[PDB]
């Protein structure tokens, strides 16, 4: 019943939604190419915002992961890029 | 000014704001692959005139 809440997509919506992700996936590289940071890492620090209102895990993998003050500093470098990057 | 309506395909996407500036050496609607579909010929304004759906927020 939670599952019936979300509706089917158009033969155009399906397409259009997918096109954002492939580019986003490229963009992620494009960033890691310029930043020198890692594709796997950027993808986290980006998710840690779109999802990470709280999603930034309660305990950062018992300090395997880092989720404290560290997240911003990365997204702070990503905000502090020149406009074309 | 001279009107001319181009048909945007299902598998396509526009890269133009709500009636913004359009140059002669520009591309308006991106396609599946660059077919001879949408390349700008002359200066003017592109007007959006049939969305398939509408999102209110």
């Amino acid at each position: 019943h939670e599952i019936g809440q979300v509706p089917l997509l158009t033969l155009e919506e399906e397409v259009e939604l997918a096109r954002k992700v492939e580019e986003g996936m490229e963009a992620i590289k494009k960033l890691s190419e310029i930043t020198g940071l890692d594709p796997d890492l950027i993808r986290e620090v980006v998710r840690a915002k779109i999802l990470g209102s709280a999603r930034v895990r309660h305990i950062p993998g018992l300090k395997e992961t880092l989720d404290p003050k560290t997240v911003e500093e990365i997204d702070q470098k990503l905000k502090s890029l020149p406009k074309e990057h | 000014t001279e009107p001319k309506d181009y048909r945007v395909q299902p598998h396509m996407n526009v890269v133009v704001p709500e009636g913004a500036r359009v140059e002669a050496g520009d591309k308006i609607v991106a396609a599946i692959d660059p077919e001879e579909e949408v390349i700008a010929e002359a200066e003017g304004v592109v007007h959006l005139h049939e969305p398939a759906s509408i999102l209110v927020v």
